[PDB]
């Protein structure tokens, strides 16, 4: 039991930290998105 | 019997509002009918004015 | 994908079932533990205007009486 | 005689052309001709005599070489105790349909805030009778409060509360300013204090005023009209030394209203499209809404967070001015506590073990730290469950539970919603409820009792009288 | 009347025609291009005035510039040309009112686009009217019955009131409107003139053809003599689609200033910001953030505050509005989502998930909520629908602990068994509303219990079953609650042991 929950948890963290790492990658691209959405809003409104 | 009796009973009332609601429908029936046809026939008044402006 | 959702709900569900029965204990317990003058003087001063004999007996019967 | 004239019309936005002797900024002009009274206020000069001025009414039915008429002073509202229990309008006419205003002068809403050096502050416990508000954020009697809430959280219904328990038994006046909010809840709040003799026809009687801005007007109006109820406060505030309260409604759309416009005025977006003055703007209402050596004003205003965003620069600014903060959370409106107080975001100014007595100040920082700990405990609790843990956790969520359960009170006007009578309760009985159930004098009874109570009596009663039922 | 009477009358009426015309300022075009026509001159011309081109098309003048003037096409912009001619009517924009508008469909103008025949109407309100002040409101004390089992109960609308269908693509949307205008036809057949309800569906930028299948139902079940279609669809221009919503909201002040109760449907108003952000870039204005124009917020805001209730001083007329939100990906945060919930009065949130689980009406009663709250439903409906909140509260917190599983006690299983048929018996067919007094015995038993017992496959069955049987054996007890409207307690002693007494008598699977 102990031994199986062990490598259950390896593996369960595993899966968890891969998971995380991915979803990173995801945030940080759509924050770039959000700054280049504010931004084009802001250049719109001088540009008139 | 008591059975009998509220059966025939209830039913009595049920085949007296078959009837007045069926004699009523008739006569609303109709009187729908009858307004369509004085719509109808105003309704050719304006068109007999629309075409004397065609000609 | 919500993941903090089913996160959320497993720690309500749990907390309600453990509590759940929590409660029942706990009325058991406080239920367990619930299980386990002035009118004296009003009626025998009546009893003295009509110089009748009086005992406490009858005293506290009249008053479980107008408690009753 | 008019000396200006139309000459652009645009949306809301409207130009007038001038021969000589400009208004000057803030003025308030009077157009000639108009089906209903239309007012402009002089917010810049473009030059060749030009002005451009916002519309307080539908700018339909307006047209080009329209006369103008140059009032020279800003928009002046009525003031006095005439406007006690009466609805006044943005530029102060009365839509109450009760008659004229009668009003000793006319003072303008536009005014410098009091000095620093008369500033006067003091700091002075409000029981509002909510133990959860009395308890974890005090507030002080002339300083300003915030309600911090999203769309549909229940801060319409705290703000009416507060009116039954506060402004009632008020020796001063007391004024509530509704801006950009839906008239629905104008007409009932009408009603309400009708009901509740709040407000009365009867003169000499009604010491509270109302002032809408309702969604129904068109923008400018919506931002204006706030100054309007301000200085009625103002007023009571100046010349007479009287503790005035006002309740003002959600105050968000004052800054959004300006965004509404600020395109069409010139200026450029900011990040989030607010206007470029939104600090100075708000900063110069804020700054205005303070106590001073002549009278104190304890002023209770809401702030609509949209989306639940609280990092929008709107009122991300206002906390600075705020000295007592009421954060109100959405999830605890699920568990079904209300009010929806947040016990962590909630702050108050007050709240220093100096300001209010030790024993206070110990008592809500226990509260605090007991519903922190409880907070991180769920992460583990949804995996391995209560029953995993040790005895001290165990007792921890134990008591977090029915202390947060606790919080949870019920008012009068929440009574239509539930069916359970308000209730009462003081501060004496609010610190010694929650300072018993820090030391456990309630762990024994089921967290069940600890709901929608006012005493921690009235849950004990409450327990014992189910057992007797089972 | 008799026919030579009438026709005196229609002879004189014609005779009594006046036509007087005037001089009317006229302008020229500057430029064309999308739909925007910039006129030079034209002078003393008002904001919002109609205009006619040379062609025949009407156009609204919005800015006046010290230059030129905006105007823009309310129509085809194809023969419009440089230098032509543009006329002023003199008149804000204004649409067709009265009770004839019942039975047609109509455009954003007013026009009718059925074919059958000219409108028949004399009286024409102004599009855009101020909206009534604090007094001449009224609290809202009377249910709108939209024939949805979950909603009559959980989230009840009141004559009077905003409530927002937000929610994604194909997620029900429609549905839940033509549901409630279903269930309003019962009470127009009825003479009862206190429950009649108009119906007014304000169709923007959406297809023809969805709008024709939309009409061929209201017509197959006779619900149209009593419903008003507004259709401004995605070919049509942007103005169009702009006042639509506004126009209809003016049929129904009709209804609302004559003592009446109207219901106004305003279908996706995204669509009508793309038209009215649209309409003002094209117009060279500032845009704001989204692209939208700043004053959004006041658009929507203008349009949903007039419906109100009427004082019994003016009448006692109500309007009640149903606007609809489409969703991208269920993304309540964006700014155009954010605004008309903090407008309307209660939300009805539709989930995708729910949806394709089988949960349909898919109502997510959890941030579902209205302002109204009970102060709407009945007598009878409020001591059981407040129970009933409370019973689905718990079942939501369950649905976890049923994965971890392992052990279940007792209590437990009796309430997660008795939410389930809850979830079982809210559901609801398309096409298929129900009777407010129908929906008191099914949700009654539920509460109860007494669904534990069957298995939860046979509980909607049984729905359909049950009300028959008591439709045609027990009549006096279903016109007792309609009548008075409140479940006395004769009614429940009755009520309490006919519901197990029904479900031992039909063949159903016991077996819980
Ligand atoms: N309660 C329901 N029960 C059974 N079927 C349903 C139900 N609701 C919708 N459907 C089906 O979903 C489709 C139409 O969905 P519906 O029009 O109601 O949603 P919508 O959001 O209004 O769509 P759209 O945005 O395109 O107008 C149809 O195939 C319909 O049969
Ligand atoms: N503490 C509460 N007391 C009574 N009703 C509440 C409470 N909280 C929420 N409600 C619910 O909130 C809704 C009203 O929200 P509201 O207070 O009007 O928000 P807002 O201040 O933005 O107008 C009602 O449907 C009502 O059922
Ligand atoms: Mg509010
Ligand atoms: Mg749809």
């Amino acid at each position: 039991e102990q031994a199986s929950r062990m490598n259950a948890m390896e593996n369960a963290s595993k899966n968890a930290g891969e998971i995380l790492s991915k979803l990173t990658l995801d945030y940080n691209k759509a924050r770039q998105a959000k700054i280049t959405m504010e931004l084009i809003e802001i250049i719109s409104g001088a540009s008139i | 019997a008591d059975s009998i009796n509220n059966f025939l009973a209830n039913e009595y009332l049920r085949l007296q509002s078959h009837i007045t609601s069926r004699a009523l429908n008739i006569l609303k029936q109709a009187q729908a009918y009858e307004t369509m046809n004085q719509a109808a026939l105003l309704q050719k008044l304006i068109d007999d004015a629309t075409s004397a402006i065609d000609n | 994908t919500r993941e903090e959702e089913w996160l959320d709900k497993r720690t309500k569900s749990q907390e309600k079932v453990y509590f759940d029965q929590e409660d029942r204990k706990a009325m058991k317990r406080l239920l367990e533990k619930l299980n386990t003058a002035p009118q004296n003087l009003e009626v025998e001063n009546i009893l003295k205007r009509y110089h009748i004999n009086y005992t406490q007996a009858l005293i506290d019967e009249l008053v479980d009486w107008k408690t009753g | 005689k008019a000396n200006g004239q139309v000459s652009q019309v645009i949306g809301a936005v409207v130009d007038v052309q001038f021969e000589g002797e400009l208004p000057q900024i803030l003025n308030a002009l009077e157009v000639q001709g108009t089906q209903h009274r239309l007012v402009l206020e002089v917010a810049q000069h473009l030059g060749d005599s030009r002005v451009r001025t916002i519309a307080m009414d539908s700018t339909e039915g307006l047209v080009r070489g329209q006369p103008v008429v140059d009032t020279g002073l800003p928009i002046s509202v009525p003031v006095g105790p005439g406007t006690l229990g009466r609805i006044m309008n943005v530029i102060g006419e009365p839509i109450d349909q009760r008659g004229p205003i009668k009003a000793a002068k006319l003072y303008p809403i536009h005014r410098d805030a009091p000095s620093f050096t008369d500033q006067a502050t003091s700091a002075e416990i409000l029981v509002t009778g909510i133990k959860v508000v009395d308890l974890l954020a005090p507030y002080a009697r002339g300083g300003k409060i915030g309600l911090f809430g999203g769309a549909g959280v229940g801060k319409t219904v705290l703000i009416q509360e507060l009116i039954n328990n506060v402004a009632k038994h008020h020796g001063g006046y007391s004024v509530f300013a509704g801006v950009g909010e839906r008239t629905r809840e104008g007409n009932d709040l009408y009603h309400e204090m009708m009901d509740s003799k709040v407000i009365s026809v009867k003169e000499g009687e009604s010491r509270c005023a109302l002032i809408f801005g309702q969604m129904n007007e068109p923008p400018g109006a919506r931002a204006r009209v706030g100054l309007t109820g301000l200085t009625v406060a103002e007023y009571f505030r100046d010349e007479e030394g009287k503790d005035v309260l006002l309740f003002v409604d959600n105050i968000f759309r004052f800054t959004q209203a300006c965004s509404e416009v600020s395109a069409l005025l010139g200026r450029i977006p900011s990040a989030v499209g607010y206007q470029p003055t939104l600090a100075t703007d708000l900063g110069a209402l804020q700054e205005r809404i303070t106590t001073t050596q002549k009278g104190s004003i304890t002023s209770v205003q809401a702030i609509y967070v949209p989306a639940d965003d609280l990092t929008d620069p709107a009122p991300a600014t206002t906390f600075a001015h705020l000295d007592a903060t009421t954060v109100l959370n959405r999830g605890l409106t699920e568990l079904g506590i209300y009010p929806a107080v947040d016990p962590l975001d909630s702050t108050s100014r007050m709240l220093d073990p100096i300001t209010i007595g030790e024993e206070h100040y110990t008592v809500a920082r226990g509260v605090q730290k007991l519903l922190q700990d409880y907070k991180s405990l769920q992460d583990i609790i949804a995996i391995l469950g209560v029953d995993d843990l040790s005895e001290e956790d165990k007792l921890v969520v134990a008591r977090a539970r029915k202390v947060q359960k606790f919080l949870s009170q019920p008012f009068f006007m929440s009574e239509v919603f539930s069916g359970i009578p308000g209730r009462f309760v003081n501060l004496k009985q609010n610190i010694a409820s929650f300072k018993a159930l820090l030391e456990g004098a309630g762990d024994e009874y089921p967290e069940s009792c600890f709901y929608m109570k006012g005493d921690l009596e009235e849950s004990l009663a409450a327990g014992r009288a189910d057992a007797l039922k089972s | 009347l008799s026919t030579g009477e009438a026709s005196v009358v229609l002879a004189e009426k014609i005779k009594g025609i006046t036509q007087q015309n005037d001089i009317t300022e006229y302008g020229t075009v500057i430029s064309i291009g999308d739909g925007i026509a910039r006129v030079f001159g034209l002078t003393k011309v008002q904001a919002g005035e109609m205009v006619e081109f040379k062609s025949g098309i009407r156009g609204m003048a919005l800015n006046l510039e010290t230059d030129n003037v905006g105007v823009v096409v309310l129509g085809n912009d194809r023969d419009i040309k440089e230098g032509d001619v543009v006329k002023r009517t003199g008149a804000i924009v204004d649409v067709p009112i009265g009770e004839a508008m019942c039975g047609r469909v109509f455009d954003a103008l007013g026009n009718p686009i059925d074919g059958l025949g000219p409108l028949k109407t004399t009286q024409r309100a102004r599009v855009e009217i101020k909206a009534p002040g604090i007094i001449p409101r009224q609290s809202v004390r009377q249910p709108m019955q939209t024939g949805i089992k979950c909603v009559d109960s959980l989230v009840p609308i009141g004559r009077g009131q905003r409530e927002l269908i937000i929610g994604d693509r194909q997620t029900g949307k429609t549905a839940i409107a033509i549901d409630t205008i279903l269930n309003q036809k019962e009470a127009f057949n009825t003479g009862d003139v206190k429950k009649q309800l108009y119906c007014i569906y304000v169709a923007v930028g959406q297809k023809r053809s969805t709008i024709a299948n939309l009409v061929s139902i209201l017509k197959q079940h006779d619900c149209m003599k009593f419903t008003i279609v507004v259709c401004a669809t995605a070919s049509d221009a942007a103005p169009l689609q702009f006042l639509a919503p506004y126009s209809g909201c003016a049929i129904g002040e009709f209804f609302r200033d004559n003592g009446k109760h109207a219901l106004i449907i305003y279908d996706d108003l995204s669509k009508q910001a793309v038209a009215y952000r649209q309409m003002s870039l094209l117009l060279r204005r500032p845009p704001g953030r989204e692209a939208y124009p700043g004053d959004v917020f006041y658009l929507h805001s203008r349009l949903l505050e007039r419906a109100a209730k009427m004082n019994d001083s003016l009448g006692g007329g109500s309007l009640t509005a149903l606007p609809v939100i489409e969703t991208q990906a269920g993304d309540v945060s964006a700014y155009i989502p954010t605004n008309v919930i903090s407008i309307t009065d209660g939300q009805i949130f539709l989930e995708t998930e729910l949806f394709y689980k089988g949960i349909r009406p898919a109502i997510n009663v959890g941030l579902s909520v209205s302002r109204v709250g009970s102060a709407a439903q009945i007598k009878a409906m409020k001591k059981i629908a407040g129970n009933l909140k409370l019973t689905l509260a718990t079942y939501r917190e369950l649905a976890a602990f049923s994965q971890f599983g392992s052990d279940l006690d007792a209590k437990t299983q009796q309430q997660l068994n008795t939410g389930e048929r809850l979830v079982e018996m809210l559901k609801q067919n398309q096409y298929t509303p129900m009777k407010v007094e129908e929906q008191v015995c099914i949700i009654f038993a539920g509460v109860k219990g007494f669904l534990d017992a069957l298995v939860t496959s046979e509980v909607l069955k049984f729905e359909k079953k049950f009300l028959e049987h008591v439709r045609t054996n027990h009549s006096a007890l279903l016109k007792r609650i309609r009548d008075s409207g409140d479940l006395s307690e004769v009614d429940t002693n009755e009520l309490n042991t006919i519901i197990p007494l029904f479900i031992q008598e039909g063949g159903f699977k016991l077996k819980a």
